[PDB]
RNA sequence: GCGCAAGACGGACCAGAGCGAAAGCAUUUGCCAAGAAUGUUUUCAUUAAUCAAGAACGAAAGUCGGAGGUUCGAAGACGAUCAGAUACCGUCGUAGUUCCGACCAUAAACGAUGCCGACCGGCGAUGCGGCGGCGUUAUUCCCAUGACCCGCCGGGCAGCUUCCGGGAAACCAAAGUCUUUGGGUUCCGGGGGGAGUAUGGUUGCAAAGCUGAAACUUAAAGGAAUUGACGGAAGGGCACCACC
RNA sequence: GGUACUGCCUGAUAGGGUGCUUGCGAGUGCCCCGGGAGGUCUCGUAGACCAUG
């Protein structure tokens, strides 16, 4: 934003994550999840907040798939947005 | 080919249906 | 296999079996007692009860319907009549 | 003559499938019918892995690894040889190739 | 290639036996439904028997996929 | 199966064998039947009376208490539905479906399940029609569907 | 690299998984009405199965009006390849692809297998609801509830297996219960061509749709499977009359 | 009192994630302190993918 003669002042813009993080985790026998918020800050700042999660293998599970039902989906989607939009 | 031979067999009733008309 | 008594089932197997095809239509629920235990009120209630049942004076709500089963509310006792 | 009791496809118990874009070609292809398969590698390969080890800022940088799906159309499989034809009794077997040893 | 005596060499080779059967143990260890099993059988006063704890996971299955 | 869908299934109840009143049940032919009076006396079809007193007063069938079944006990005493309920039923819901497929015209499938509603009527009403439990110049129509409910 | 705009399209997750009468149907959130299965000791008391006439929906393309035009793109125009390419390849690019409102009623609309019902071998899987059951977890104890885990029951999509029996065979737990021939019903085929053409009728703005012959012609046309021979298919294999 | 172990992170020596030793697969070891010496830990090993007749 503002320069300070060979001093350059940086303010936070986004963030995101690394496209090889992103491919690393999914996978074809679970469920995703993902919700977003438009969220301002106390100081007026205006953000978009993306959220992205997984149904879990249990540990001594026997069934090949782990799947959520599109209600507890919901669920946990709501809970999300509740969750960061509190946060913010 | 049949399909083709269908086509042309409504290209042929086409023609039919302009050289006889109701004014014939 | 090729040798089964049709007239005499293993009383468990014939728990096994759905209501409607056993050698005889037995339902599968039974009216049971309810009784809460802040009060000495005695309630019937059919085992898979639909809308909700009360004890009349406490207003106390005996039990949630379910699909299966009503839900009876915790500390509850109940007995299978019969 | 019957070929297949699932006729090449997926497809059961629903009418219709989305269309998808070929890797390679191009040709419309329905999702069940179309060859999957799947690519995890590194970006770099063999050689250029230890040479450029050596040329890090960074100790102990785990190369990155690109993932890649593709869908094939029968024609491009059989072509690039990903799939080949076998035996009447043997083609029932669709158990997936071992690749691990 | 058979040779004979040869079925009397494996006739000899194959007879064994330790001084003891391996059958005979003081304590063999059991199921406790398969002291039930042996209950019916009026078999459950054997001496023999020492009843094991049953294990308490349930997973005998192979994890598909 | 199922008349106007595809499925076919078993989903029902079993009355058990004895048809006689067990023990433990206290109440009268008679107490059933005021209970079920004022049942009545609150808008209440036979079914949701019949349900009442399955789950709170233990009364397995009410059927083998009075030895009358519940319409003819309150058609006897004189307070019966002027159409039997079910008929009521599908006509109000025909309604709904009327009232919803009026402001979207683009559903197709909504106009589809009318349809279907509306046989079942058709096929109900010839039935009563024939059983006498309606004048026979009877008609459903659509316009006044909506005053009958 | 930063921003802006427009219209399309919802990747991966996505499966021999789900939902629908079938066409078909995947971003979030709410609103609107449906629906199967399940549960039920609720209610009506035969109201039911299949369907000429007659009606509802019906992919794509196509046609009329309107809006909209990013991508792709028949027509067209070039550039190439080619003996020749008005074709496969490539650059450009109209109608159309998109939305709204009226038509059209046809697809290899395919499980190439009408619908209702009864019976007839197993076996693991899965989806949905229910029932029961040690034990883990959501931190440490009590009940709920959810996630796995072990079964049972009823519907579903399927799978594997088998001298159930079929079948011309491929194959099929239905295509089984067929000369030991009869559970109910609708549609419908009669060698191949001629031809789904001619005509009349009928529906449509149009393209066409539905109904639909004959004269003549012809010993086969066809279906499964079997050995061959071939393939510009995939594999192996040999030879200094193949090479290194 | 007897007797075991003990990488890091979270939330217990439990539960849940995640590691290093040799590229891989085994072994082995990895809480704290003091002192002591002995050192290129051992055994296996495909890890190979850029027209006309
Ligand atoms: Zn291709």
């Amino acid at each position: 934003e503002d320069v300070q003669g060979k001093n350059c002042l940086t303010n936070f813009h986004g963030m995101d994550l690394t496209r090889d993080k992103m491919c690393s985790m999914v996978k074809k026998w679970q469920t995703m999840i993902e919700a977003h918020v438009d969220v301002k800050t106390t100081d007026g700042y205006l953000l978009r907040l993306f959220c992205v999660g997984f149904t879990k293998k249990r540990n001594n599970q026997i069934r090949k798939t782990s799947y959520a039902q599109h209600q507890q989906v919901r669920q946990i989607r709501k809970k999300m947005m509740e969750i960061m939009t509190r946060e913010v | 080919r049949a399909k083709w031979r269908k086509k042309r067999m409504r290209r042929l009733k086409r023609k039919r249906r302009k050289m006889r008309q109701r004014s014939k | 296999p090729l040798a089964k008594d049709l007239l005499h089932p293993s009383p468990e197997e014939e728990k096994r079996k759905h209501k409607k095809k056993r050698l005889v239509q037995s339902p599968n629920s039974y009216f049971m007692d309810v009784k809460c235990p802040g009060c000495y009120k005695i309630t019937t209630v059919f085992s898979h009860a639909q809308t909700v049942v009360l004890c009349v004076g406490c207003s106390t709500v005996l039990c949630q319907p379910t699909g299966g089963k009503a839900r009876l509310t915790e500390g509850c006792s109940f007995r299978r009549k019969q | 003559t019957k070929k297949r009791r699932n006729n090449g496809r997926a497809k059961k118990g629903r009418g219709h499938v989305q269309p998808i874009r070929c890797t390679n070609c191009a040709r419309c292809v329905p999702k069940d019918k179309a060859i999957k398969k799947f690519v995890i590698r590194n970006i770099v390969e063999a050689a250029a892995v230890r040479d450029i080890s050596e040329a890090s800022v960074f100790d102990a940088y785990v190369l990155p690894k690109l993932y890649v799906k593709l869908h094939y159309c029968v024609s491009c499989a059989i072509h690039s040889k990903v799939v080949r034809n076998r035996s009447r009794e043997a083609r029932k077997d669709r158990t997936p190739p071992p690749r691990f040893r | 290639i058979s040779i004979k005596l040869q079925e009397e060499e494996r006739e000899r080779r194959d007879n064994y036996v330790p001084e003891v059967s391996a059958l005979d143990q003081e304590i063999i260890e059991v199921d406790p439904d398969t002291k039930e099993m042996l209950k019916l059988l009026d078999f459950g006063s054997l001496s023999n028997l020492q009843v094991t704890q049953p294990t308490v996971g349930m997973n005998f299955k192979t994890p598909r996929g | 199966g199922r008349m106007h869908a595809p499925g076919k299934g078993l989903s029902q109840s079993a009355l058990p064998y004895r048809r006689s009143v067990p023990t433990w049940l206290k109440l009268t032919s008679d107490d059933v039947k005021e209970q079920i009076y004022k049942l009545a006396k609150k808008g209440l079809t036979p079914s949701q009376i019949g349900v009442i007193l399955r789950d709170s007063h233990g009364v397995a069938q009410v059927r083998f208490v009075t030895g009358n079944k519940i319409l003819r006990i309150l058609k006897s005493k004189g307070l019966a539905p002027d159409l039997p309920e079910d008929l009521y039923h599908l006509i109000k819901k025909a309604v709904a479906v009327r009232k919803h497929l009026e402001r979207n015209r683009k559903d197709k499938d909504a106009k589809f399940r009318l349809i279907l509603i509306e046989s079942r009527i058709h096929r109900l009403a010839r039935y009563y029609k024939t059983k006498r439990v309606l004048p026979p110049n009877w008609k459903y129509e659509s316009s006044t569907a909506s005053a009958l409910v």
